[PDB]
RNA sequence: AAAUUGAAGAGUUUGAUCAUGGCUCAGAUUGAACGCUGGCGGCAGGCCUAACACAUGCAAGUCGAACGGUAACAGGAAGAAGCUUGCUUCUUUGCUGACGAGUGGCGGACGGGUGAGUAAUGUCUGGGAAACUGCCUGAUGGAGGGGGAUAACUACUGGAAACGGUAGCUAAUACCGCAUAACGUCGCAAGACCAAAGAGGGGGACCUUCGGGCCUCUUGCCAUCGGAUGUGCCCAGAUGGGAUUAGCUAGUAGGUGGGGUAACGGCUCACCUAGGCGACGAUCCCUAGCUGGUCUGAGAGGAUGACCAGCCACACUGGAACUGAGACACGGUCCAGACUCCUACGGGAGGCAGCAGUGGGGAAUAUUGCACAAUGGGCGCAAGCCUGAUGCAGCCAUGCCGCGUGUAUGAAGAAGGCCUUCGGGUUGUAAAGUACUUUCAGCGGGGAGGAAGGGAGUAAAGUUAAUACCUUUGCUCAUUGACGUUACCCGCAGAAGAAGCACCGGCUAACUCCGUGCCAGCAGCCGCGGUAAUACGGAGGGUGCAAGCGUUAAUCGGAAUUACUGGGC
């Protein structure tokens, strides 16, 4: 039945900052597990993981791809373990892709660069891992690049991210002279071989260029893994060194609780270091049953609604980490079975969506490539064609299984732009595409606000929104140019009041009736009422027919409803009919509303209203070094501010800025803050602004 | 598929009694049955040839509780059949199961007979039929099922089935809850006001 | 191999086969040389469930026509002993 | 291919090789008889006809050609050799 | 016996009339679409356009009772693993069940698809002669004897794969000669010539080289004449429009001889004649699969060829063939093209108009489903295996049919609406209220039939030489249904969960008010609206149909308006 025992299952992720070596290392992995014949390189576009056309050209990974391998060991020490690796993007534009993937993975290998180490996306992913609480190990790649420091990078992790790291392999030699690594357990040096692409290596004599720090850090290591129990410590404090095996099992334990992180160093591009990390993925990372069970909600919660022992015997339960788009079936849902067995054709129940789904073609994957499999065991990551309702993060399970899994949380789109097919009428074709791609990214949203006719596309980043646009030109092909969102202006009287009036000679003898009103304008104030359509009924001269005395404010609503000044609605405006004229035979309503319409028109000009644009309450966090520049930029924009507040890990800025303003604020923020800031817009009360555009957009139609 | 509305509206639109009500109270005392149901019913629309044909056809449809589809079928058959088209049509209309139920009691109205047929409260020769259009065959017995027998409504309908022209083709048993269909009604065994030839020309127009 | 097989006419969930002597190539419902009686599988009534045409079946099987499994079973049942 | 109709492809090729062998041999014997008949030696042509006859009849038996084709060869050749004198 | 019994008009030219004449409406029908609305069941239906391009998954295998054999599982055999001479399981042995790959046989030409091509090489009807036909069936026989290979395999080897090399082999129902065969072929005759294959089951012997030999039966093999079947061929009639297509044709028409075909044939070659077709429409051009039938019609006729069935044709485009009884071959070969995919860059793979499905095009057409339980089909001694045939299920009011959405009662003829001559009327027994029922939906429980068979045991005979072993025909036994939470039946609760669409000037059934004022708008036709609009919009009311309604599109009718029936100058 089960090809590989659950204990011989590793589900790992490669998350790190941009260009940290995450994709290259997976290529070295696909090479040193024999699954791929050529090592490859990203700049050449050769990398398999980047299958997407954009990813090949830009070298960027714009999606997470999952692949598996069998690393028996570096010495064929173990029977082949199936390492499920989910390589992830590190571009903050695509942040769902790391988190969508992160909940599913059991362990994380977080890459770092020896020149830089912790860089901004690196903290971002660290935070993501902490929320899904993945036990982590680390690979510090680029140790073949000047500025390379294993030691310094370790400190960087401790100083910045917050993690306390235990060295596993120190480094033999400098950046150009990176011969290989020194284990702090085997006490060996795996000097790799240049002629072969790292395929062969030699365990060596631990030379004196580096034989002394090794002792210090080996000693520092024992102490920390020995920091797992007094049974180790009583012997450790017995002055005796505990066995490496007790250290390695102790190591696996400390990683599970996240007490320590294990740091491995190598150079994927230099084809060195990669084979050992794949070995240490076996050594400390968690197997599906090497930690406690998935938990659940049952029937609005229970004592232990789900304590699903990940097993080939427990009832089927899963999570759809990702929905992806395939043009021929129309979807591909990536699922990890937390507990259970599912087979081709098996029905599943969408615990979250309360529905029935049939799994038509379960497949396994090598990035883009897919291999159909009849059944999926627990702890296996697979892609399911034939599933049409599962949202990213929605549990798919057998009936009577947990309703809710922990992955119900996702980021908020930060950039908004609008789009138009060249052909004005390809708008639905364009529209459907935006929708499909919106299913795949819970972070790409398409809402065509009905205030204006514009199609609005919201996304986590400027690249994302562009990577999300070339996909439309390429798949679901449409040609579309992006632009600016429209303007949601409004208006209100300032203070002026009169006894204005309107009148048509509806009689003429033959016509037979007429209507006329004397009105009285006032504003309330910008934001005193919930009911912007304020009013007072007074009339006691020319008292219009009674059966529609109260029915003569709602017909007037259709002026406050939209557009008196420049095609923009009114707020807080108060109308007051006091006099008028009529005759109670049949005072025609549809031709009496002309009196009301000219009453509004004349009333508006005399009252000198104003125009108030949309302005919101922005809230920003940023490092306490970029305050001057972020506030200077807010100042360049028409922004007021709110809070003289400084956080402890930064500074919380509060600012009132326009809504037509701040187009592309996020990218400007990242630019001037070193991609280390977030923000939000609260849609606060509208405020007036002197604008050359408010009248040029109605003088566009002139009179 | 059933006219759920004011039956007396229909009746006084026809002017005549469609018997869409039980005999508990007179027709005038329940509805002002001389004027059309409208606010302009007091007025008089001068008749047209189509007018009287449609009105007779609708009278028959409203009497028997049949809709225009399946009434066109009751004409298609009895046009295919042999004999007089209109007579065969009236026979095919009296053969309906709610019809024979009504004419044998068990329901004071065709709609009560429809509910009787539909609620599996009837048994054409033991076999529970619940198709209100079941064209009952001669030499056949329709029997009320037990638990439908002795319900309050069936008894009242058996009692009220008198004061009415006794059908020359039924042989009810009134409490034993049997009732036969000894032979199909011929022409003269019915109201004789229904001019079936009008309907025939309506449908052959 | 001219067969004598059932032809599966009727309706959904209510079959009614027709014993047809047809070349074994043509489709079940398709072309046939001659029909020799019918067979109603679902009949549970006074009306005859099956009826064959034995003199012509014998003519065919003397000309070498193969008899299907159910048509053999129906010749059995037509005979009193079976 | 797709199915195991590739096996039939191999078998058809092999049978074509063999049939071409035998059909070439048979047609060569008939070429001999025709060259004799256009040479005029009724007795040499007769020997050639009696040499081809068992070949062509054996081939017809094998199925490489038809009984009718073998008989047609023999009839044509008898007619020719008889008018050959 | 019955197999029919069937034919309707109206509006509109006019100040009015009668004719002529067109337009329009009333009907029936649809693979429909759109709008609004939508409860259920049954049976059907479902890419009409791009024969446009196709990812993926299935759509053709089977036989160990032809053979060499042993890759996988199992049974055993020898154990000096495991061990308490083992129940606590080590390897070798095809030995046996069995079986991957391989040789071989049969199938793969069926079934499934689409209608591009095809105006006649096709189809339909009716005849005909110059033919072949696997499997199926009948009749008579044979079924001696022998050889050389060859895959699989071993070796070495090459390749990324696909897929190979190069020697050594190893069988056969694979191949080949011989012997033998005549109511078989050729030949007027004489005469000459042609085939084969064996496998399985048990057994009284009795013989061995535990190979078996031998006796049987069960199948299989070769030949010939038959049948059935299927197929090929010929003929006549009929089968579209255009003459704003009148000449066309040179293998062309025929004759002779050779060749070819299963078969006749310019089918073909070489001569020879100069014919042949054509106003009964040749030739060309456009269009088109044809038929039973479908719609319509009183008919005659008109339109059509979705479903279903018969024939034809095509398989990405063009060509050729090979194997074979059958093909010039959907899921075979080769080549040329365009296209797509794989590649380690050296090469390689493919053809959804099979079933689902995607894109696209379009007003518009469904699931990447479940079983082979039925019936068929291939293989097989069977068991069985395979079947996107087929049976079922899903989606969609797409159609037809059936049912429900309550029934009886109920005059303060309520309130409210609307009209009003201000009295009232209408909504309206309508509601509410009262009584009763619970179809269907929803829960819960029972539960046919599609299931025949097949298999194991049994007995009887037939069987032989033998109560074995095979049949065949009964008896018993356990059983086989995807649909399926089946149909249907029973109980539970309560009128709860279930009504909309169009219309109301005349044609045409069904009217008032208000607001509007030749505006906005309506209109199938006539026409409506410029101050009292039943023609627009709303409201109240009414009429028709109803889980549909209306609109658009399409066919016939009405239209005697292409008049053959059945018209006119
Ligand atoms: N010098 C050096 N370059 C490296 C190393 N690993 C990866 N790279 C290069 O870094 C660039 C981006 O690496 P990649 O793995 O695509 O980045 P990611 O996909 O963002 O992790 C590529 O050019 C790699 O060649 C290394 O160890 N040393
Ligand atoms: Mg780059
Ligand atoms: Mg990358
Ligand atoms: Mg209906
Ligand atoms: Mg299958
Ligand atoms: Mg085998
Ligand atoms: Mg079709
Ligand atoms: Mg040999
Ligand atoms: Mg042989
Ligand atoms: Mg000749
Ligand atoms: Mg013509
Ligand atoms: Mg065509
Ligand atoms: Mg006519
Ligand atoms: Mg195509
Ligand atoms: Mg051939
Ligand atoms: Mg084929
Ligand atoms: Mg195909
Ligand atoms: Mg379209
Ligand atoms: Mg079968
Ligand atoms: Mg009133
Ligand atoms: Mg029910
Ligand atoms: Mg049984
Ligand atoms: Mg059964
Ligand atoms: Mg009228
Ligand atoms: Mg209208
Ligand atoms: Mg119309
Ligand atoms: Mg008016
Ligand atoms: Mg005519
Ligand atoms: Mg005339």
């Amino acid at each position: 039945a089960r090809t590989t025992p659950i204990a011989r299952y590793r589900n790992i992720g490669i998350s790190a900052h941009i260009d940290a070596g995450k994709t290259t290392t997976t290529e070295r992995i696909l090479f040193y597990t024999g699954v791929n014949h050529k090592i490859g390189e990203v700049h050449d576009g050769a990398a398999t993981m980047d299958w997407m056309e954009q990813e090949q050209e830009r070298g960027i990974t714009i999606t997470s791809a999952a692949t598996t391998a069998f690393w028996s060991g570096m010495a064929k020490q173990y029977e082949p373990h199936r390492i499920n690796i989910i390589d992830t993007p590190g571009h903050v534009d695509f942040t769902i892709e790391v988190e969508r993937s992160m909940r599913v993975l059991d362990g994380a290998v977080m890459v770092y660069c020896a020149v830089g180490g912790v860089q901004p996306q690196s903290e971002t992913v660290w935070r993501q891992a902490n929320k899904y609480k993945v036990p982590r190990i680390a690979f510090v790649n680029k140790m073949d690049r000047m500025g390379a420091n294993f030691l310094k990078v370790v400190n960087q992790i401790k100083t910045r991210l917050g993690a306390n790291p235990v060295p596993l392999q120190l480094a033999i030699g400098a950046e150009e002279h990176f011969t290989g690594v020194v284990d702090l357990v085997k006490m060996k040096a795996i000097n790799w071989n240049d002629a072969d692409q790292g395929v062969t290596f030699e365990y060596e004599d631990i030379p004196a260029d580096m034989v002394e720090l090794a002792n210090e850090w080996h000693q520092n290591l024992i102490e920390s893994a020995a920091e797992a129990s007094e049974e180790l410590m009583e012997k450790y404090l017995g002055g005796e060194e505990l066995t490496e095996a007790e250290i390695k099992g102790a190591l696996r334990q400390r990683v599970l609780n996240n007490e320590i992180i294990l740091v491995t160093c190598g150079s994927a591009f230099k084809n060195k270091g990669v084979q050992a990390m794949l070995d240490a993925v076996i050594d400390y990372l968690p197997s599906p049953v090497d930690v406690p069970a998935i938990n659940g909600i049952l029937d609005d919660g229970k004592d232990t609604p789900a304590e699903r022992h990940a097993s080939d015997d427990e009832p089927f339960s899963a999570l759809a980490f990702k929905i992806a788009t395939d043009p021929f079936v129309g979807n591909l849902t990536f699922f990890r079975v937390y507990s259970g067995v599912v087979n081709s054709g098996d029905t599943v129940l969408n615990s979250v969506k309360a529905a029935r789904e049939r799994f038509g073609r379960i497949v396994q994957m090598h990035a883009n490539k897919r291999e159909e499999i009849k059944e999926v065991r627990a702890g296996d990551i697979a892609a399911a064609i034939g599933l049409k309702d599962v949202t990213t993060g929605d549990t798919l399970c057998d009936p009577d299984a947990p309703i809710i899994l922990e992955r119900m949380e996702f980021p908020e789109p930060v950039i908004s732009i609008a789009v138009e097919p060249k052909t004005k009428a390809d708008q639905e074709k364009m529209g459907l595409a935006l929708g499909r791609l919106a299913k795949e990214d819970p972070s790409f949203r398409v809402w065509t606000d009905e205030e204006s006719n514009q199609t609005i596309i919201a996304g986590m980043g400027e690249l994302h929104l562009d990577i999300i646009v070339d996909r439309m030109k390429r798949e679901f092909n449409v040609e579309a140019n992006v632009g600016k969102p429209q303007v949601a202006y409004r208006e209100t009287i300032r203070q002026k009041v009169t006894d204005v009036e309107g009148k048509h000679a509806k009689q003429s003898g033959g016509r037979g009736q007429y209507g006329h009103v004397v009105i009285d304008m006032y504003p309330l104030e910008p934001g005193s009422n919930p009911k912007g359509y304020e009013f007072i009924n007074d009339i006691k001269g020319g008292v219009i027919p009674g059966e529609y005395i109260p029915a003569v404010d709602k017909g007037i609503q259709e002026q406050l409803k939209a557009g008196p000044l420049a095609g923009y609605p009114v707020v807080d405006m108060g109308i007051r009919l006091h006099f008028g004229s009529y005759h109670d035979v049949d005072s025609s309503e549809l031709a009496f509303k002309l009196a009301a319409s000219i009453a509004f028109k004349e009333g508006f000009k005399k009252a000198k209203p104003v125009l108030l644009e949309p302005i919101m309450k922005v809230e920003v966090e940023t490092p306490e070094e970029n305050t001057g520049d972020v506030i200077g930029d807010l100042s360049r924009r028409r922004g007021m501010l709110k809070g003289q507040e400084s956080e402890v890990t930064g500074v919380k800025i509060h600012a009132e800025v326009p809504l037509s303003e701040m187009f592309g604020y996020a990218t400007q923020l990242r630019s001037l803050t070193k991609g280390r800031a977030s923000y939000t817009m609260e849609f606060l009360k509208y405020d007036e602004a002197p604008s050359n555009v408010a009248q040029a957009v109605i003088e566009a139609r002139g009179k | 598929a059933r006219y759920l509305g004011p039956k007396l509206k229909l009746s006084r639109r026809e002017g005549t009694d469609l018997f869409l009500k039980s005999g508990v109270r007179a027709i005038d005392t329940k509805c002002k049955i001389e004027q059309a149901p409208g606010q302009h019913g007091a007025r008089k629309p001068r008749l047209s040839d189509y007018g009287v044909q449609l009105r007779e056809k609708q009278k028959v449809r409203r009497i028997y509780g049949v809709l225009e589809r399946q009434f066109r079928n009751y004409y298609k058959e009895a046009a295919r059949l042999k004999g007089n088209t209109g007579e065969n049509l009236l026979a095919l209309l009296e053969g309906r199961l709610d019809n024979v139920v009504y004419r044998m009691g068990f329901g004071a109205t065709r709609a009560e007979a429809r509910q009787l047929v539909s609620h599996k409260a009837i048994m054409v020769n033991g076999r529970v039929v619940n198709i209100a259009s079941y064209q009952v065959s001669p030499n056949d017995v329709v029997s009320i099922r037990e638990k439908a027998k002795k319900q309050s409504r069936v008894k009242a309908a058996l009692e009220l089935a008198e004061q009415r022209e006794k059908p020359t083709w039924l042989e009810v048993d009134a409490g034993k809850m049997e009732g036969t269909f000894k032979r199909k009604p011929e022409r003269s065994d019915l109201s004789a006001d229904i001019n079936e030839h009008l309907i025939v020309e309506l449908y052959s127009k | 191999m001219v067969t004598i097989r059932l032809a599966r006419h009727g309706a959904k969930k209510r079959p009614f086969y027709q014993v047809v002597v047809a070349d074994s190539r043509n489709a079940r419902n398709g072309r046939f040389i001659e029909r020799v009686g019918f067979f109603n599988p679902i009949a549970s009534e006074k009306e005859e469930g099956t009826r064959l045409d034995l003199d012509r079946i014998a003519h065919w099987v003397g000309q070498g026509a193969t008899i299907s499994d159910r048509v053999a079973a129906l010749i059995k049942e037509v005979n009193k002993a079976a | 291919n797709i199915k195991s109709a590739k096996k039939r492809a191999i078998q058809s090729e092999k049978a074509r090789k063999h049939n071409a062998s035998r059909r070439s041999m048979m047609r060569t014997f008939i070429k001999k008889v025709y060259a004799a008949i256009e040479a005029g030696d009724k007795a040499a042509a007769q020997k050639a006809f009696n040499e081809m006859q068992p070949i062509v009849d054996r081939q017809a038996a094998k199925g490489l050609i038809h009984k009718n084709k073998a008989a047609r060869h023999k009839a044509n050749l008898t007619a020719q050799i008889n008018k050959l004198a």
